[PDB]
């Protein structure tokens, strides 16, 4: 009781040195596309045509 | 007696002396009727009826008087070895009393030999002293002298350390600016010889400032060395008390057979080993209550995830309530910069003067104060909450790194710039090791933007 | 600057025949470098390539003699001036770092000055990394102090991105109070605007009044791409000819409205400009000169300070790949992820080896206090170099390998304790776990190579000789601590713990094993020969006075001081272990005797 | 290719004002298009195995 | 200290 | 082992000491077993060796 005074917790945790995410990124498909330049008509004051 | 009559440094040849008066008493418990050791080593150290023994009250004593102004510490070795030139005699120990050899190890051939065997602890303290120390010492030992500890640091503090840096802050510069790389290294150097040449025809400072410093980094490395070993010993009785405790190791687990089942089956095995669960079921209920108690203290220790240091350097902070340590607030409200109203620029400057070369028929700062000055320096800048300014504000670093840019020797006041750069390196390199040990064991301001006129 | 300068003046070379100022700056721009980078890891040379253009031209000799003398300039000083710039840059970029660390508060007025920081290491790295592999004139391509320069890099960019509320607060505040005014003001002294840029420019105007500081602590999330690419629009629309409102008589007004869009990117891009500016997934496709650059710094105790900077770099991989061909992602992913493990684990063993050193130079400190080397002392008074001086420092000047050793391990120690963890491609990484993994097995195997036991000529070291050992070993690894923020009481825990039963985790024959098996094959044995004799005075086995003398002293192995340390080493596991043999032992004695008994 | 040719033939025939310390967008933009389609053709007439 | 008034 | 274990854990060999010592020998021998076998862990001087 006496000794307890100058007591305080140390922050001690172990973890597993690499963590891997709930769910893996899966690859995804290339699917070609023209050049479409009608894309950013909804960005700021834009002009159609 | 002996033992009151030496130094701290007797610790291992009491431990020793003990250690053959235990065995004498078992050899002699075989056919004669004696109360037990720890009643005997009890009332001779008069701890029966008072809560400190006579061997706590001298380490104290002796911690007090003669190891804290005495020794210097080594941190590549983590060992203290006595100072070249003594700035403390004033213990006046007691006198050696003498008796037969028969109430020492036995006998004439015998002592000699325990004294020979003893005789090479005695010129350094480490950590089988340390060790020793707290076996010796228990828990209540160590807490009474931490708290004496405290108490010698907050006197020494609030007391001549703070009228030597208020005598030294009047001296220093009124304002100190960095130079520009222009100018060069031994143009830097001058300037800064001139600019703290007062500070450096100071006798004081290495005689008084100095020793002080030492004395509260001694303190605060003797805390964190008694700490390990405290800690050290508590896992060992750990390790001692699981198979008692049905704490077992991982097991070794091979295909076919699953670690559940060979765990399972190991602490089957161990049942009976087990103590409070095998007094539950033979034993009476007094029995039961008093093993519950001994099973909970056995368990239970700082070594568990308790930490001690923060405390002490909370206490060491709380200590610092003088202005002058941060002084007024900054001209430009950010921070200071060219005024010199800091402790940190006082650091500074005694760097700068205990970093010069001194001559041959002199000691240097390491051989009288070793780490213990810059220990304590760090702590204090630490504490502060100057660490970082510290480093960005500095003669002897903005010196050194002139130095290496444009790469010039010259004797410039008899003082060479290469051996002083080194000693500069060297001197930065522990103060950043001390400040990262230190910043490691403890762990906003929003400005407005100008307004259109 | 550099590409832009070079192949535009390459494209119109006409110009430069004609005017002075462009041909002043293709030359500069020349002097400069030896070999752009059209991608990643190509690379263009320039000299050669442009004379081999300009040569077949009817007057350009003049240009192929420039060129030469580019060529011969750039070849001269380009290294010198880059090492220079960075030499300059490390101290910047640390006093910089240092001064925000300490007052974390003076990012937002000083914001432009990290990401000026950032792009020049950026921009000095690159040209560096892209000059060593190819334009092998040979140094000062070699730098031993790139890891520092990373380091800090990597600082500021922790900087920005913890303190990223406080700049979000302050240039919020600035937008709502001086550039909204300002802009207000500037834009009723317009002679004629038409519909389209009035419309633009009241929505600039009431964006940036209604933006409110009460936003950026509620975690409200910020949008201005479209402010952004409404000034873009306005500048494509004011930058044609015969426009009423034309930009050319208008340049002040353009540079209010780059510093506003500076001020929106600040305030809702932090980590797109962090990004643009402090990208380095260069290094993921020089792999080589990668990890010839971390191998460098692990060498340098002065440098090892920094390890840490190239798994925070490895995190920059996925910051190339774009999403026209996701078949990338994967392998790069994969790359970083083991180029990772990789570093951690050398800096892990690197940091292991040290920590041994430093033991067994302990353990040769502390052999030196045994009872056995004060003979002499006793001899020389009855028939009538000491410790502690090694610990005494004349001068600091003088270094030895304790000290050597002491360093370097601080220093690997900070680098590897400076962050608590990180994320890579998603998978979180902690470093400090991978020292505990190698300290811990490291330790088992010092504590069984200890025992120095050999079966051939059946010797083992003394117990009390190995539980100095083991104790000096135990004190190294706990002044670790001072360092790092592991925890070391539970190690010992589970390493010594282990030695206590007959068969580690792993499989291996323990200390308690070895022990019980030479007792039982060495001492014992051979006393039953005669050789040895119980002698209960000294409560122990001395060897008798036989003609012939054995190779070991039973003495010396069954004494009280070396029963109570081999105990202490073993524990009650082991020691029941061992009386269990003995039982068997004994066992199959009576059995044999039950024989003649019977018989 | 061929749309970045129809592009700069626009911007050509409209006759822009370029200046970074004005425009910086639109210069940026230009020079950084221009750049990609010089060092796209490069890396094209690079590969050995095309035709 | 007022321990060290206690020891003396 | 016994001289080791009485100063690294005096509670628990005490409290071992002391249930040895005040059990009644008229008890069955299978109690007396484990009570034996429980005091030799430690190192105690039992009169009958359960390992034997």
């Amino acid at each position: 009781r006496e000794i307890g005074i100058l007591t305080t917790n140390k922050n001690t945790s172990r973890t597993h040195k690499i963590i891997a995410p709930a769910n893996l990124e899966r690859p995804v498909r290339y699917i070609r596309k023209p050049i479409d330049y009608t894309i950013l008509d909804d960005i700021g004051h834009g002009v159609k045509v | 007696g002996r033992f009151e009559s030496e130094d701290l440094t007797s610790i291992v040849e009491l431990d020793g002396l003990l250690e053959i008066n235990r065995m004498t008493h078992k050899l002699l418990s075989r056919y004669l009727t004696l109360d037990g050791f720890d009643a005997m080593f009890r009332e001779a150290n008069h701890n029966v009826s008072a809560p400190y023994g006579r061997i706590t009250l001298h380490v104290f004593w002796e911690l007090n008087y003669d190891f804290l102004p005495n020794y210097c510490y080594n941190g590549s070795t983590n060992r203290f070895v006595r100072t070249v030139l003594p700035f403390s005699q004033e213990f006046q120990r007691d006198k050696q009393p003498n008796a037969q050899p028969q109430y020492l190890h036995g006998s004439k051939a015998l002592n000699l030999a325990y004294s020979s065997i003893y005789g090479s602890y005695r010129n350094f303290v480490g950590p089988p002293h340390f060790q020793v120390i707290c076996r010796l010492l228990g828990y209540q030992g160590i807490a009474v002298v931490m708290e004496e500890l405290l108490k010698v640091v907050k006197s020494l503090l609030q007391g001549t350390i703070l009228q030597y840096v208020k005598t030294l802050m009047e001296v220093m510069p009124k304002i100190c600016r960095l130079p520009r790389h222009e100018y060069g290294s031994p143009g830097i150097l001058e300037f800064f010889h001139h600019q703290l040449k007062d500070i450096v025809e100071y006798a004081e400072l290495k005689t008084v400032c100095f020793q002080n410093l030492r004395e509260v980094g001694n303190a605060i490395l003797f805390c964190l060395l008694i700490e390990q070993s405290l800690s050290l010993e508590e896992v060992c009785d750990l390790l001692h008390a699981a198979p008692f405790q049905n704490i077992l190791p991982r097991v070794h687990v091979k295909e076919g057979e699953r670690l559940d089942a060979k765990m399972k089956r190991l602490e089957s095995k161990y049942a009976p080993l087990h103590l409070v669960p095998l007094i539950e079921r033979l034993g009476t209920p007094q029995q039961i209550a008093i093993a519950r108690e001994g099973d909970l203290l056995t368990k239970e220790r700082l070594c568990c995830g308790l930490s001690m240091f923060e405390v002490i350097l909370t206490r060491i902070r709380s200590f610092l309530d003088d202005p002058i340590w941060r002084g007024p607030l900054p001209s430009n409200g950010v921070m200071h910069v060219d005024e010199c109203v800091e402790f940190h620029r006082l650091w500074s400057a005694m760097q700068f003067v205990y970093c010069i070369p001194v001559g041959t028929h002199e000691f240097t700062v390491e051989q009288c104060f070793g780490d213990g000055l810059h220990w304590a320096g760090c702590m204090i800048i630490v504490l502060l909450g100057q660490q970082r300014r510290f480093a960005v504000l500095d003669f002897c670093y903005h010196l050194l790194k002139v130095q290496k840019h444009d790469g010039k020797d010259e004797i410039i006041k008899n003082v060479p710039l290469k051996k002083m750069v080194e000693r500069i390196r060297k001197f930065q390199i522990l103060n950043d090791e001390i400040i990262t040990i230190l910043d490691k064991y403890l762990k906003v301001r929003c400005f407005q933007p100008p307004i259109h006129q | 600057m550099e590409k832009w300068i070079i192949f535009g003046f390459i494209l119109c070379h006409g110009i430069l025949n004609t005017d002075a100022t462009a041909l002043n700056l293709w030359k500069l721009a020349l002097q400069s470098s030896s070999c752009l980078s059209l991608f990643r890891d190509e690379v263009f040379h320039i000299h050669k390539a442009a004379e081999d253009l300009f040569v077949n031209i009817r007057g350009y000799n003049k240009r192929i003699n420039d060129i030469r003398e580019c060529k011969e300039a750039a070849v001269s000083h380009a290294g010198s001036m880059h090492r220079e710039r960075r030499k300059f840059l490390r101290s910047a970029l640390k006093e910089l770092a240092t001064v925000l660390s300490d007052q974390p508060g003076l990012l937002g007025p000083k914001a432009l000055f990290v990401f000026m920081a950032l792009s020049f290491a950026r921009d000095e790295i690159i040209w560096l990394l892209r000059h060593a592999d190819n334009m092998p004139k040979k140094d000062d391509f070699i730098d031993k102090h790139i890891a520092e320069l990373i380091f800090y890099m990597e600082e500021l960019r922790a900087h920005v991105r913890k303190y990223g509320p406080v700049m979000q607060r302050y240039y919020v505040q600035y937008l709502s109070g001086f550039d909204a005014v300002v802009l207000n003001e500037l834009v009723q002294n317009l002679s004629v605007c038409p519909e389209d840029e009035s419309i633009i420019m009241s929505s600039f105007v009431n964006t940036m009044t209604s933006l409110s500081v009460k936003q950026v602590e509620d975690g409200e999330v910020f949008d201005f791409r479209g402010m952004r690419l409404d000034w873009f629009r306005l500048q494509a629309y004011t930058s044609v000819s015969k426009a009423s409102l034309g930009l050319a008589d208008h340049r002040e007004l353009g540079k209010m409205m780059n510093t506003i869009i500076f001020h929106t990117k600040m305030v809702d891009s932090l980590v797109e400009m962090l990004v643009e500016t402090s990208d380095l997934s260069i290094f993921c496709f020089y792999s080589r000169a990668f990890e010839k650059m971390f191998q460098q710094c692990l060498e340098l105790p002065s440098q090892s300070r920094y390890s840490i900077a190239f798994p925070l770099l490895c995190t920059h991989f996925m910051s190339c790949t774009h999403e026209l061909c996701p078949e990338e992602r994967h392998h790069i992913g994969d790359r970083s992820l083991s180029l990772c493990n990789m570093f951690l684990d050398e800096m892990a063993k690197q940091a292991r080896n040290l920590i041994t050193d430093i033991c067994t130079e302990q353990c040769t400190l502390s052999d030196q206090l045994l009872p056995k080397h004060c003979a002499k002392t006793i001899s020389q008074a009855v028939n009538k170099e000491k410790p502690g001086v090694e610990s005494m420092r004349k001068n600091r000047l003088v270094v030895t390998n304790l000290d050597k050793l002491h360093t370097a391990l601080s220093e690997l120690c900070f680098s590897i304790n400076y962050v608590p963890n990180m994320v890579v491609w998603e998978h979180t990484f902690t470093p400090r776990e991978y020292l505990t993994s190698h300290l811990e097995i490291r330790f088992t195997k010092s504590i069984v190579g200890m025992t120095m036991y050999n079966q051939a000529t059946q010797e083992i070291a003394k117990p009390s000789e190995l539980l100095t050992s083991v104790r000096a070993y135990m004190t190294v690894l706990q002044s670790i601590e001072n360092y790092v923020q592991i925890d070391i009481t539970r190690v010992f825990n589970n390493v010594l713990l282990q030695q206590t039963q007959h068969l580690d985790s792993h499989g291996e024959p323990t200390i308690t094993s070895l022990y019980t098996n030479w007792y039982l094959e060495t001492l014992l044995r051979q006393v039953s020969n005669g050789h040895i004799a119980y002698f209960p005075a000294m409560k122990a086995f001395v060897n008798l006075p036989t003609e012939n003398e054995l190779t070991f002293n039973a003495e010396e192995y069954s004494d009280i001081s070396e029963m109570r340390s081999l105990s202490e080493l073993l524990g009650p596991y082991g020691m029941k272990f061992l009386s269990e043999s003995l039982m068997w032992h004994i066992s199959s004695q009576v059995a044999e005797l039950k024989k003649l008994v019977v018989e | 290719k061929d749309h970045v040719c129809e592009l700069l033939n626009t911007i050509d025939v409209c006759q822009v004002f370029f200046d970074i310390t004005v425009n910086f967008d639109l210069t940026k933009n230009y020079l950084d298009l221009i750049i990609t389609y010089t060092t796209l053709m490069i890396l094209l007439s690079r590969i050995e195995e095309r035709k | 200290s007022v321990l060290l008034e206690a020891i003396r | 082992l016994r001289d080791v274990l009485s100063y690294h854990i005096p509670f628990l060999v005490s409290s071992i000491e002391d249930f040895k010592d005040h059990i009644p020998r008229e008890t069955d021998m299978k109690v007396a077993m484990n009570v034996y076998e429980l005091s030799s862990a430690a190192g105690l001087p039992c009169e009958i060796d359960p390992a034997l």
